[PDB]
């Protein structure tokens, strides 16, 4: 996935 | 005609858009100038993510589509924010209400002239249009919601959302510029120039790999080829 | 409202738009397929040059600006002409009313999948809009008159000419789609996608350099890096 | 100039 390859962007979206 | 729903939406977008940075100063000064620019870019990515989360319809897309849209629109949105901060007199860009930089400052920060010139050329052209907060916020929303980005799954929904911002921009521009019907397509046509700027930035990212200049984790994630 | 002058201009563009090609078939078959596609591309460039010369304002620009415009818009205009010839049922493109090709045939002609998939995805997207001759002639004129192309001198005149075509498209589209105000910006937004395709095409030209596949003289002139 | 480097395209325009 793109999600597993974009951990920082993923974390910024989750917060 | 602007409807109450479009009016309310535009106002919320404008309100949503309303620090330990490496100081701007040899091999070390070049390294610190490069670091200063990468850190301003990180602050910009963080603000884009915060803004996108406030866009009606964005958080209803899968997280995978959210990442697909943000990964490739980030640079376009950053260059729109750059154009919004352009100073026509000194031909410079003011970052974070203080840090003013010109074409030579960008070169000193490790940027190749092949990228610096199109950024300043785009910023000059954008400044002539004299866009306000609402038009920049809507152009940013239109840029984010592009169904043609690589790896977008729900292309139909991304496109339906983009059409709501396009319609809101049209109705808004008709009030802001009631005697100039060309202002709305002129703003849309700037998204055409942003695609080229994005292509020129990719060449810049590839050049940094060649000169073994490493990008910080968040920028490497969204921009590097892994 | 569409003026008599815009009406006449559009109709003349439509009228203005209205041979030994290596036949389609081992290194011999591979070379012949590639030659077939490069030869169709040469025919397409020749037709674009002929149509560009009929565009009000084109021959008044300096010959140098005429070259700057055609050099960079050729591939976008070729991809719009390709999208116009798309068959949604068979997912193929019919060139010169007889030569029908799908994604596998494009691969057999030496194109890489990173270029083929976006051509076909753009073609599928364009077909959904269902543009007529008038709309295709106007989008082609808008694509040619882009002031942001590299090496353009008279940017002001090129932009002034572009706006005449944008205004005529707006007024034309308001008669063709009187109950859908989104049809006009949707067509303009296709010019954004075309810029990305032009960049994917430049990557394809680069890939041909690496595998020593040589483009014929006219294609090498407008596309190769010297 | 671009003209000197685009001889074929230049001839197509001239004809
Ligand atoms: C990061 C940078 C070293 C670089 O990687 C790059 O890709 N650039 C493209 C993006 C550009 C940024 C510069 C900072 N900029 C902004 C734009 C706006 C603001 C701002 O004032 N905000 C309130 C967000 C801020 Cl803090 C920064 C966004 C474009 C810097 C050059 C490189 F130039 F290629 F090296
Ligand atoms: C030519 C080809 C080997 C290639 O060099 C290339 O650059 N291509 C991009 C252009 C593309 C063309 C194919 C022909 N096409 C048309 C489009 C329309 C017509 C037509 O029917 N007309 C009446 C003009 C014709 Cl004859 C040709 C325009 C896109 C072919 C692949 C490669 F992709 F790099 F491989």
């Amino acid at each position: 996935s793109l999600t597993e390859r974009h951990k920082i962007l993923h974390r910024l979206l989750q917060e | 005609q602007l409807s109450p729903e479009q009016l309310g939406m535009i106002e919320k977008l404008v309100a949503a858009q309303q620090l330990r940075v490496t100081p701007w100063p040899s091999r070390e000064a070049r390294q610190q100038r490069f670091a200063h620019f990468t850190e301003l870019a990180i602050v910009s990515v963080q603000e884009i993510v915060d803004f996108a989360k406030q866009l009606p319809g964005f958080l209803q897309l899968s997280r995978e589509d959210q990442i697909a849209l943000l990964k490739t629109s980030a640079i376009e949105v950053m260059l729109l924010e750059t154009s919004r901060r352009y100073n026509p007199g000194s031909e410079s860009i003011t970052f974070l209400k203080d840090f003013s930089y010109n074409r030579e400052d960008f070169a000193k920060a490790g940027l190749q002239v092949e990228f610096i010139n199109p950024i300043f050329e785009f910023s000059r052209a954008m400044n002539e249009l004299q866009l306000n907060d609402a038009e920049f916020a809507l152009l940013i929303a239109i840029s984010i919601f592009s169904a043609d980005r690589p790896n977008v799954q729900d292309q139909l929904q991304v496109e339906r959302l983009q059409h709501t911002y396009v319609e809101a921009l049209h109705a808004y521009v008709s009030i802001h510029h009631p005697h100039d019907r060309l202002m709305f397509p002129r703003m849309l046509m700037k998204l055409v120039s942003l695609r080229t700027l994005s292509s020129v930035h990719s060449e810049q990212v590839f050049a940094l790999r060649l000169q073994d200049k490493k990008l910080p984790p968040l920028l490497s994630e969204i921009w590097d080829v892994h």
